[PDB]
């Protein structure tokens, strides 16, 4: 399993969530982006480890506030996937909101 | 001169000479059930020494197992070392109060000869960093990245007089106890603080109470909602693209900073041009700060209080939410109230994890339930709470210095305890000489000079 | 049925495949091909099955690279022609052999093999059976990756046993794999009709050509699946190659699949293989498992029934996960949820369940909403014996659940909470909404029911329902009834016990129930104060 | 990269180290087993993550004393590989010492 | 040379390959094959190159599956025959196309292509050149995995420039890959002999058939490499297919390889692909990189020279790594170590170096021991500009190092510690044995020498030599010379400065050097006390 597989899952979910709520502005995207990650983060042990082994994600956190102070290693890794997803989805926010707005014309 | 500057009285003897027996232990056949089955005699692994003093045993090892194995029964009040596991070659140490116990290959039981060397003395001695350096001299080594028992025996350690070893050891022991003592008080204080939190807020200082919408509360107190007392402000972030916003000198505090704690300053700052164009909300000092995003443990709240002298003020991002008091209120009191766990529960009950989650809506905050004490009472409660927090901080600092003190003292005493002078008391007809703080020092000086002079008679006195 | 002399004999040949470049996952595939060609000759009428120029002698007589290249051309030539009969068996089939000395060693090896496992008449059946069994060993092996399509035999048997497929009922499998569920469903039907002999020829034809349908994405696997049905006398539809069709359940092929009365399937776990969701669903998603669920809900005829093996994620995933779960309980009557143990799958760190539900309701086969009312859950996971080659998962572990389940395939048989197998009484009870207002006895039962309104409210429409800790500790079991009733209360009550033990030690009180009761009388009451 | 690749490396090293020092008894194998792991533990980030994703190794430690108390996630994972290697090599100790002894005959 | 109109035209065709089942890694391979067949026809003498029945028209005229199957048989038929000339080009070659509509779309697409990039005469060279460039884009792309065999062009150029290969010298590459080093070595030799015209025919034949030799494990890659040399006029030995031989450097093929005067290679990182070490070395190891090192030490003629790109592991690995490193410095004269930056490789989180050494010594080509005496290290990694598509790694970054290196290929040119490029003076100095007793100026130099005895003692025979922090912070640079000299001292001295600043603020002293000096005079002295 690869990081691109998980990322292609949250990216598609966010597209869906955008349509369902007619979202038009980045300032109203926060919750859709964070739910998207929740739905795409892997749940199995090996899948989480396989994702950490693949292209597109490093072990360091960008904001240490999103890192849990815990002895549970697997939660720390899951939290890092979750964080990278949210960062990468935010870089596509404007593009996605433009594609939605532009999909109809009279 | 030797391993280190060493005094006249002492000799540097190898541990082997000073130690009655130095030997390793071995590993039992794990496969056989009989060895483990129904075991009376505790079996210890490397982890055991590392975790605390050795009172407890993780694994259990039967005497049948003992018979068929190199493992032997160690005596009580014995020092133990762990061969494997370390920064390539330190070694861990421990003392075993509990009845004679056994261990595996990594552990090395060591017995000091009676009156030759004390267990207590050795334990601290090994603990010393100087000890670590000595071993490191060997290096990582090849194929043997551990401390070879043979190498261990070679070790040169100074030997004090028997009497002094006890005195020296006792002093160190007391210090260790002291740190433990402070730690105990330290743990207790937040427990106590926690209790005040619940009791003070709800109970308040009164005595007459009545039923209330929000739990039992004082009769004098009155009930209101957050919106009534305070005003909620929402906030937006500047566009990253424009660098004009980027040059700064004015603080912008994100949730991350909130995680840090009390906030005078922030990692990233936003420019005045940004504030005007963006129309960001500026915050005056003494204001309340709250966390709007990343939830926390899901729907829950986080708080902080902004600090400023008339020099500075703070502005924040969307992620954070601000509250401004209309008037009669004490910000510190409210802040503690929010962080209280009672608040956490109420918020959670009202709203469970839902689509809107990992965040607090403005409506939720405004509708929030709160007590309104009198101004004076609020100040009193706040002062008490804040003071307690300060106390916890001070104790921590005290502990730190004490730890440092031990390090300094250990360095001196290792050398000095090592001098014969330490066994002997300072020459004084009256104990009063020592009693005075200054007087004791003076007496010491006089004794030293006189002793040296007498020493002058023979070179051997100094020389030996 | 167990691997035998024949299985060991087939294994030795795989040594050539191993040292020929072939993986442990394709052993069976490589062998099946060669064995088939070899058997057609042994039949004495290969002229009727295989085309001239491409028969056993044409391959067996050649040697070295001249043979590997001929074999390749032969694999392609057979899998492409109007004689779709044989074509089906070699469609998208290709060898993974690279070492020319290895193929020569293989073909000649089995050329001199026996009907060792044989029987009166040719035992073609035996080879296929052995073939399946050997495949199982691979399916079981971790290194292989084959485990993806492996399902505990006792689970399959149990699933079909509770669905009780009847003749004339179309049984579908969206994730056929090697056709494990279909073969078992067919076996069950035959065991209730004297191998179809109790049915009229027309119904027999139905069972042979229309009763079972599957869909597999991976052509390699579909081939193995096709051979499986074929030797089990399941011909299916010739237009699609047979009972198992080749295609994507989440694609065009998925919606082109015919409706079904019954659905028993174990869809892929994880993000799945190369399966692009180029099909629109009532609730577009990214998750592969929740897509399968939407498909399964769609193909079922009104009144249809299904049993679907799913991962925990499906139960507790937010976003569109909640919408799809609400859709399922609206369009279907989910009545039973079986929470499986861990370590029963070739994988390991996974959590699986089995959802049992009906399309609409028995009374109103077309009901669109509020179909689900009461959901029964059976905890066969928490506090269970660590399964493995040492501790095998057998049919015995599933008998309790199948008993309480009922004999009605729609889960309408009378049910009553209360099942304490596998030391359910000694399992730690969790303090959660599930055990709220629940008495000591029930809170430890592996069989419990939950209402739709409860799932809606308490669980916020999540089917990740759990209520036992099964803590692994040894503690005396002496408690007041009220203490036991409140799981949370236990911590406070237990705390009192800790101090009591210390006092008892000083007292030297004997270890007797009466003594404990006397102490508890005072100590217990004190806490209440 | 898989766990079996790393394990096949330390296994071969221990075989070598056994010959070089004429080791005949398990009670003299400790250092050879631990050096063997050192030489086989992966050094790259992804290789360490890929090994954790594969068959044969879980995230939990058998002896917590071999687990470093540290915030560095990658060191914790490396320490877990190191520990599993040492455990698995100890299960093959007798077999390996017998194969060495039995490789010559007059 | 940059990708152009031709590269963009070749790219569009890959769209068919992409949608045909082909990976981004095999694009070039797929295209090269077809283009070659197409070019042979355009030549007007395909009758001399390709066998009848298997030419462009035979493939181009067919359609659909009939074409894919014919193409397969054709790929095999061409790669097996005595006409080893063409055979070499199609040996172990196979297409990865699965979509029959895609091949038909591809063949016809390029069939109607131009000599768009052409020149006077057929520009066969251009296609090959464009082909290589396109391959580079893939070699550069992460998803592909091709990056494994990618080496910064400027690094190759530099490596060959410092080795200065002369004609009659046999240049070997144990890990040829796509023959990048060999092609460059040949280019360098031609640039010094008027394309071989300054040499007698016999020497020209040597350069064409014996001067360069390579060995590649992956047949697919070796093919691409073979085409590369071929269009570069490097024929090599026909007995082995050409300049690049197919096989395992850590196997039988490795020791069957002929000795060499020069070796420039970038062996695989990590645990490498399927390469079993079935060869005995002076020090048996598990690590694949340390095995390559042993091979390289072995094939070199006495007096030979090499430049090997290696990972940090080889330098700091214990167990047997120390033995092999001692063996290298015994049998070879390691004189230079270049510590490369990060992010210059398609990978990312890796650390690489380049070891430069001679087999034996120039004075005593056969010396067996104590060959290494002084080792020069150039830190071109710490405190370097984060390289990427934004910050490209160019030849400019390597010029300083190549200057200090010297013009002698054996690293015997006079050298003197002292090189402060890329803000070496503003980099944080580390407190370690390397900087012990080292003055402020030298401790910040990127160019430093270390003795054999020092490496033996201090470093315990480890070549992981490093001495700069290059801390990223902005701090005033005012310090005493003695303070700077002792790196460790800085922390203590700096601490004093912190307090001083606070006092200065109260004072309101102006920001002037004189003011700082005055304060330092008292404060600095106090610490000394």
């Amino acid at each position: 399993m690869t990081y691109n597989n998980v990322f292609d899952h949250a990216y598609e979910m966010l597209k869906e969530n955008i349509r369902y709520d007619d979202i038009r502005d980045t300032d109203d995207l926060h919750d859709a982006i964070h739910m998207a990650a929740d739905n795409a983060v892997p749940h199995y042990y090996a899948d989480i480890f396989s994702v950490m082994a693949s292209e597109g994600i490093d072990l360091e956190f960008e904001d240490s506030g999103l890192m849990p102070d815990t002895k549970d290693v697997i939660r720390i890794l899951q939290a890092r996937i979750y964080e990278q997803l949210t960062i990468d989805l935010w870089e596509d926010a404007e593009d996605l909101l433009n594609e939605y707005l532009e999909e109809v014309e009279e | 001169m030797s391993a280190g500057k060493l005094p006249e009285g002492w000799v540097i003897a190898p541990v082997s000479t000073v130690t009655t027996l130095i030997r390793g232990v071995t590993y039992k056949k794990e496969q056989a059930i009989n060895y483990l089955k129904d075991d009376y005699l505790p079996l210890i692994r490397a982890n055991n020494i590392q975790n605390g003093k050795f009172d407890t045993t993780d694994l259990v090892f039967v005497p049948k197992n003992l018979v068929k194995e190199s493992q032997k029964i160690s005596p009580e009040d014995i020092v133990i070392a762990m061969s494997s596991g370390s920064k390539s070659v330190v070694g861990k140490s421990a003392h075993q109060h509990l009845p004679f116990e056994c261990s595996f290959g990594a552990f090395c039981g060591v017995l000091r000869p009676e009156k030759l060397i004390f267990s207590g003395f050795i334990a601290h001695f090994t603990k010393s960093s100087l000890y670590r350096n000595k071993i490191s001299s060997l290096s990582a080594g090849a194929n043997i990245n551990n401390i070879k028992p043979a190498s261990f025996d070679l070790i040169n350690i100074p030997i004090p007089p028997l009497a002094e070893q006890k005195i020296i050891a006792e002093k160190l022991d007391t210090l260790l106890a002291q740190v433990d003592s402070t730690k105990a008080r330290f743990e207790q204080i937040p427990q106590i603080l926690k209790r005040f939190r619940q009791a003070v807020l709800g109970g308040a200082v009164n005595g007459k109470l009545t039923e209330k919408w929000r739990n039992f509360e004082p009769q004098h107190s009155v009930f209101k909602k957050l919106n009534f007392e305070s005003i909620l402000t929402e906030l937006r972030n500047g566009l990253s693209s424009k660098p004009n916003e980027s040059g700064v000198g004015h603080p912008i505090l994100r949730i991350s900073s909130v995680r840090a704690g009390h906030v005078d300053q922030n990692d990233i700052r936003f420019l005045e041009c940004s504030e005007s164009e963006l129309n960001r909300h500026k915050l005056q000092d003494g204001d309340l700060l709250f966390t709007r995003y990343n939830g926390s443990l899901e729907f829950v709240g986080v708080c902080g209080l902004l600090k400023k002298l008339q020099h500075q003020n703070l502005l924040y991002p969307d992620k954070l939410i601000r509250a401004r008091l209309t008037k009669d209120a004490l910000p510190e009191y409210i802040e503690i109230f929010f962080s209280s766990p009672s608040a956490r529960n109420a918020m959670m009950n009202c709203v469970k994890t839902t689509s809107g989650q990992k965040g607090i809506s403005g409506k939720d905050i405004k509708s929030q339930v709160v007590l309104l004490p009198p101004v004076k009472e609020q100040a009193e409660i706040v002062r008490r709470v804040e003071q307690l927090f300060a106390y916890a901080d001070t104790i921590e600092k005290q502990v730190n210095n004490a730890l440092a003190r031990v390090n300094n003292l250990t360095q001196s005493i290792l050398a000095k305890a090592f001098r014969g002078e330490l066994t002997a008391q300072w020459r004084a007809e009256n104990p009063d000489l020592i009693s005075g703080e200054n007087s004791a020092a003076a007496l010491l000086e006089k004794i030293k000079a006189e002793r040296a002079a007498s020493g002058g008679k023979k070179a051997s006195r100094k020389k030996s | 049925m167990n691997n035998n002399d024949l299985v060991a004999k087939l294994w030795k040949l795989c040594d050539n495949l191993r040292d020929g470049g072939v993986s442990y996952q394709n052993y069976v595939n490589e062998l099946a091909s060669l064995l088939f060609l070899k058997m057609c000759k042994e039949t004495g009428q290969e002229a009727e099955y295989l085309p001239e120029g491409y028969r056993w002698d044409d391959l067996k007589s050649r040697i070295g690279q001249e043979q590997l290249q001929f074999y390749r051309k032969m694999l392609v030539h057979l899998g492409e022609d109007d004689k779709k009969l044989v074509q089906a068996v070699f469609h998208n089939v290709s060898t993974t052999i690279t070492e020319p000395k290895q193929i020569t060693a293989l073909v000649s090896n089995m050329d001199s093999l026996d009907w060792y496992n044989g029987a009166h008449g040719k035992s073609r059946d035996d080879f296929g059976d052995m073939y399946e069994g050997l495949l199982q060993k691979n399916a079981n092996e971790t290194k292989s990756g084959a485990g993806q399509y492996f399902t505990p035999r006792p689970l399959i048997k149990t699933i079909i046993h509770l669905l009780k497929p009847q003749p004339r009922e179309v049984v579908q499998d969206p994730a056929a794999g090697t056709a494990g569920f279909l073969i078992e469903a067919d076996r069950y039907v035959k065991s209730q009709t004297n191998d179809l002999d109790d049915l009229d020829g027309d119904t027999q034809d139905f069972q042979i050509h229309r009763a079972f349908i599957g869909l597999e994405l991976v052509p390699g696997t579909r081939r193995l699946a096709l051979m499986n049905c074929l030797l089990h006398d399941i011909e299916g539809n010739l237009d699609h190659g047979g009972a198992i069709r080749l295609g994507n359940t989440l694609g065009s092929d998925g919606e082109n699949l015919p409706k079904a009365h019954i659905v028993a399937t174990n869809p892929p776990f994880g993000s799945a293989a190369g399966t692009n969701i180029t099909r629109t669903f009532v609730h577009p998603t990214s998750n592969k498992q929740l897509c399968f669920m939407q498909h399964i809900i769609e193909t079922l005829h009104p009144g249809g029934r299904a049993a679907v093996v799913v991962p925990d994620n499906v139960l507790f995933e937010g976003g569109k996960g909640t919408d799809i779960r609400r859709d399922l309980m609206d369009k279907c009557h989910l009545h039973t949820i079986l929470r499986l143990p861990t370590g029963i799958f070739y994988a390991q760190g996974v959590k699986t369940n089995v959802l049992f539900f009906t399309k609409g309701t028995v009374a109103n086969p077309n009901q669109d909403k509020n179909c689900t009312d009461d959901v029964w859950v059976y905890d066969l996971r928490t506090n269970m014996p660590s399964f493995g080659k040492r501790t095998p998962f057998t049919d015995e572990h599933l008998q309790p659940f199948e008993r309480v389940y009922g004999e009605d395939p729609h889960g309408l048989s009378p049910r009553t909470e209360g099942e304490w197998s596998f030391n359910a009484e000694e399992t730690e009870v969790a303090d959660s909404e599930e055990n709220k207002n629940t008495d000591q006895h029930l809170a430890t039962s592996r069989w419990r029911k939950f209402s739709r309104e409860w799932i809606r409210t308490a669980k916020s429409d999540s089917l990740d329902i759990s209520w036992l800790k099964d803590k692994d500790s040894i503690d005396a079991d002496s408690l007041p009834e009220p203490d036991v009733l409140a799981a949370e209360a236990m911590g406070e009550l237990v705390q009192a016990l800790s101090e009591l033990d210390a006092l008892m030690r000083e007292l030297g009180a004997s270890d007797e129930a009466d003594l404990q009761r006397q102490l508890l009388e005072e100590a217990f009451g004190g806490v209440k104060e």
